[PDB]
RNA sequence: GAAACUGCGAAUGGCUCAUUAAAUCAGUUAUGGUUCCUUUGGUCGCUACUUGGAUAACUGUGGUAAUUCUAGAGCUAAUACAUGCCGACGGCGCUGACUCCCUUUGUGUGGGAUGCGUGCAUUUAUCAGAUCAAAACCAACCCGGUCGCGGCUUUGGUGACUCUAGAUAACCUCGGGCCGAUCGCAGCCCUCCGUGGCGGCGACGACCCAUUCGAACGUCUGCCCUAUCAACUUUCGAUGGUAGUCGCCGUGCCUACCAUGGUGACCACGGGUGACGGGGAAUCAGGGUUCGAUUCCGGAGAGGGAGCCUGAGAAACGGCUACCACAUCCAAGGAAGGCAGCAGGCGCGCAAAUUACCCACUC
């Protein structure tokens, strides 16, 4: 919140330039700095925390330098013990054609995960799109963020 | 020789993988240009698709725009002063993309003394008026002095850069990729990015 | 003026390679004592260094000033017709002709 | 290995539509690089040997171009595996007659004969609209020509009418619902219809639906549908059938009850 | 019209199945993360009535036991190699000596001597991108009118761009971006007697868009046997973050600093395979079992490993350099090599054809 620069270069949004003329405010002050973001398409909406916040992130699909493209997915939180990044874990039915019959099965993936999203947990739903190559392993980045369908975090009254 | 493959390292399982095929030629990689400061030095090397690629292996000029006031000019690069990612890169005096330098003040100074009729880098009057007062005053009928209003009255600078202005030397960010397009090139450092840097380099030595 | 020659076992002289030895050189188009039979072919192959030696099989020598004295046959032997030049300007320079 | 691109194309790996024997040969034709892809076109050797039947091998193909007889958009072509393809005309003014390149209904070039005055002009699909330096408008064309300064009310996947002579625009068709298509791609090649609907989606592919003369419903992507009239009329004409897609039993009914094939 | 120089092709075709178990391969999708000879269509006006020197074929003299080995001497060309005008600057923005009019300045004007930059590509920085709901005061006015009221305007496109087009300040590659010192057929029209040109048909060439043929990298789901294989990976980069280098481009691809991650009983990690994958083949009431080196499609490799030149395209083997294993000739100094192409031979083994004819057909 109050301070950002926490890395050893200085780090700002590209495309965003603060004027040094006529530079007076006065007893008091405003922002000297505008926000940049966009909308994704697809029927999705951008959230309040990316537009008000102050964080700065390259990934991010909102505030950032990526396209949303090919495929869309879903699947369950699982873990998150990396920094930006969690895993989610996808399950599926394979059919066996000797029987009649079916076989369980799971694969987990990757994703990145900006900050406008601060209340996840684990065992909360989660809808990601493809993006170019982010990392060694990562693909995809998270677009929506929700627990319908389930049980409440804590009692009923949530 | 030198390669940048994906299948020389392992899976995220841990587990390892056996080679497919030989080296192929669109795997290749070829070794760093190294730019150090002195009189020009450049070579070119031919790339995939039969393009040219220019390399400098030494750089003494580079572009540089003051985006406060619109002005840019070309300008002598003097030292380097601060790098993120190692510090060998400044000891040996190695120019890169991000790196911090300083740079010769005298061509900005020059434009805006006869663009606000007004001096900047000046210390006492035997630095003003014993020659070059004809930039500051000349006969101009009915455009003198009150129809500069439209220059006077914007153009205070930062504390921050009247400081260097005295010392003949900025502090400058290399935006260009010299060892890729062959020149060094970028912007005056200012406002907050200035404070940032100024406070790093303090703490590091001083 | 001393203009070449050939070792023992036929290898000729080359420009440049400072010794009384012969060495094995990775020679490409342009160089003298190879001829490229691909585009951007090269080969090694063995040469003979500078210097005079009593070792050579033969010394190539160009004269550069005559004496008073005729050499039999080498210098009585009056000069042949040549071929003539075929480049305009070239016939222009060789005549003293005018621009018109 | 493979450190290049390839030039040979097999006679069992050839487009199906060429209709050629088994027994002859290893290779076939591999059509030259050009103005239609090599699944969609018909190299001018196969329509001048094996459908009109001018010459008996490649040989007396070669010395018939190589005379300079023949035309395609009004242009002398020499080369004899040249991409001819939809809507292109062939003339042989020596012999005196002309030819345009259509689907028949099972999905194959018609021969379709045309009248001189006919043989002037032809329809092209828009690909694409864009801007150049100095701000001037630019299209491209199915068949990859490329045109300045177009009337601003033309946009994607309209339909487009030029003279052969000077190559500039001379009037439009606007992609929209009622207006008569023909079908370019897929299992419906070679149907015609009026578009009916057009239902679209965000990513990935829009389908068009399509009605019949006969009262007939199908559907494609909307990359194969090629408007030829506005309202119910087009603006060429069609070759016998007339796009209308009869089943194998009507078919059968037919060839008995008229006694065609000299019966 | 021999030879020779220059241009293009030789990266396709043909042969084999050793390696290879989420790898290859199949169906499905993506470049809004790249490159692209040629074809086809756009585009092609910020000494000059024609420049420079220098080699091959050829002529002439040689060296070595030996090879598609080559040296010294005398000549001469270009669409090879290297220079460089003319024509069509008349741009439009910024400076502003002076000058004229209402109002000494400021502020509204119209002229204006004189300088500087001024095509598309290239590197970096900055600017603008127009549209929506409702009134009331004040400075100064567009405008209909005069000393307080009506009425408004400006590239294109996608589901989505830090897209395309536009404006400003500089850079610029030079020896190291473009804007023709080239070739062949028929001749012409004239302040016109062989002159000023303008012009009909082409051929070849080159920077940049768009095409065509592709190539490369990535998404989702799919595999034979094994526990006498239960835990594995990890600055010797393992999983992730920030800045950079390198590369055609995304990316631990690699480097510095930091964090402590990632996979597994829904079988990871390890071992085996007389394992190249698929279209397919044999047998078969219904359900299945077994096979697929082999003419079509994809991959890999030219005795074994490694490195690299040329080019749009190769880590090429009918290209080159070296080590390792074989092996041919020699005057013992040296030189040359790669049939898993077509025929043919030896060895192996139960086990597999002729050292024939032709570009007539298909390409």
């Amino acid at each position: 919140m109050a301070d950002i620069q926490t890395e050893r270069a200085y780090q700002k949004q590209p495309t965003i330039f603060q004027n040094k003329k006529r530079v007076l405010l006065g007893e008091t002050g405003k922002e000297k700095l505008p926000r940049y973001y966009k909308n994704i398409g697809l029927g999705f909406k951008t959230p309040k925390e990316a537009i008000e916040g102050t964080y700065i992130d390259k990934k991010c699909p909102f505030t950032g330098n990526v396209s949303i493209r090919g495929r869309i997915l879903s699947g369950v939180v699982t873990k998150m013990k990396m920094q930006r990044t969690i895993v989610i874990r996808r399950d599926y039915l394979h059919y066996i054609r000797k029987y009649n019959r079916f076989e369980k099965r799971h694969k987990n993936m990757s994703v990145h995960l900006s900050p406008c999203f601060r209340d996840v947990q684990i065992g909360d739903i989660v809808t990601v799109g493809e993006c170019r190559p982010l990392s060694k392993t990562v693909r995809f980045n998270v677009l929506k963020v929700t627990k319908a369908a389930g049980t409440k975090k804590q009692f009923q009254k949530f | 020789g030198i390669s940048r493959d994906n299948w020389h390292k392992r899976r995220k399982t841990g587990g390892k993988r056996k080679p497919y095929h030989k080296k192929r030629k669109y795997e290749l990689g070829r070794p760093a240009a190294n730019t150090k400061i002195g009189p020009r030095r450049i070579h070119t090397v031919g790339v995939r698709g039969g393009n040219k690629k220019y390399r400098a292996l030494r750089l003494d000029v580079g572009n540089f725009s003051w985006g406060s006031e619109c002005c840019t000019r070309k300008t002598r690069i003097i030292d380097v002063v601060y790098n993120a990612s190692n510090n060998e890169l400044v000891r040996t005096k190695t120019l890169v993309k991000n790196c911090i330098v300083l740079i010769d003040s005298t061509p900005y100074r020059q434009w805006y003394e006869s663009h606000y009729a007004l001096p900047l880098g000046r210390k006492k009057g035997a630095k003003l008026t014993p020659e070059e007062e004809e930039i500051l005053n000349k006969k101009r009928s009915k455009k003198i002095q009150k129809k500069y209003d439209e220059r006077k009255k914007n153009a205070k600078i930062s504390s921050l850069l009247e400081e260097q202005f005295q010392q003949g030397k900025l502090l400058a960010c290399i935006a260009s990729r010299p060892g890729q397009c062959g020149r060094a090139d970028g912007y005056v450092l200012e406002g907050k990015e200035l404070e940032f840097y100024l406070r790093k380099i303090k703490a590091r030595k001083g | 003026r001393i203009s070449g020659g050939n070792d023992k076992q036929g290898f000729p002289m080359k420009q440049g390679v400072l010794t009384h030895g012969r060495v094995r050189l990775l020679l490409s188009k342009g160089h003298s004592c190879y001829r490229p039979r691909r585009t951007g072919e090269r080969k090694r192959k063995s040469v003979r260094g500078c210097i005079v030696d009593a070792n050579l099989s033969v010394l190539n020598l160009v004269i550069v000033k005559k004496g008073e004295k005729d050499i039999p046959g080498l210098t009585d032997t009056t000069v042949t017709r040549r071929l003539g030049p075929k480049r305009a300007s070239r016939i222009r320079k060789l005549f003293n002709l005018s621009k018109e | 290995m493979a450190r290049g691109p390839k030039k040979h194309l097999k006679r069992v790996a050839a487009p199906k539509h060429w209709m050629l024997d088994k027994l002859t040969s290893v290779f076939a034709p591999r059509p030259s690089t050009g103005p239609h892809k090599l699944r969609e076109c018909l190299p001018l050797i196969i329509f001048l040997r094996n459908k009109l039947k001018y010459a008996l091998t490649g040989d007396e193909v070669k010395k018939i171009c190589m005379q300079r007889f023949i035309k395609i958009d009004g242009k002398v072509r020499a080369d004899i595996t040249y991409p001819a393809g939809f809507m292109d005309v062939i003339s042989i003014d020596k012999t005196g007659e002309n030819f345009r390149l259509i689907y028949d209904t099972k999905g194959r070039f018609a021969v379709h004969r045309i009248t001189p005055e006919e043989a002037k002009y032809k329809l092209c699909k828009v690909r694409k609209i864009f801007v150049g330096t100095k701000g001037i408008p630019h299209l491209v064309t199915h068949d990859a020509r490329t045109i300045r300064y177009p009337d601003p009310l033309i946009k994607m996947n309209d339909t487009i009418q030029i003279d052969l002579e000077t190559g500039k625009i001379t009037d439009f068709i606007k992609f929209d619902t009622g207006n008569l298509c023909m079908v370019t791609g897929g299992a419906n090649l070679g149907r015609i219809g009026v578009i009916t609907n057009r239902e679209r989606h965000p990513g990935s592919f829009d389908v068009v639906h399509v009605k019949d003369a006969n009262g007939n419903s199908f559907a494609t992507r909307l990359s194969n549908i090629f408007v030829i009239g506005k309202g119910n009329k087009p603006w060429i004409s069609l070759p016998r059938g007339k796009g209308i897609r009869l089943t194998i039993a009507e078919e059968r009914d037919k060839r008995l009850a008229a006694k065609q094939s000299s019966g």
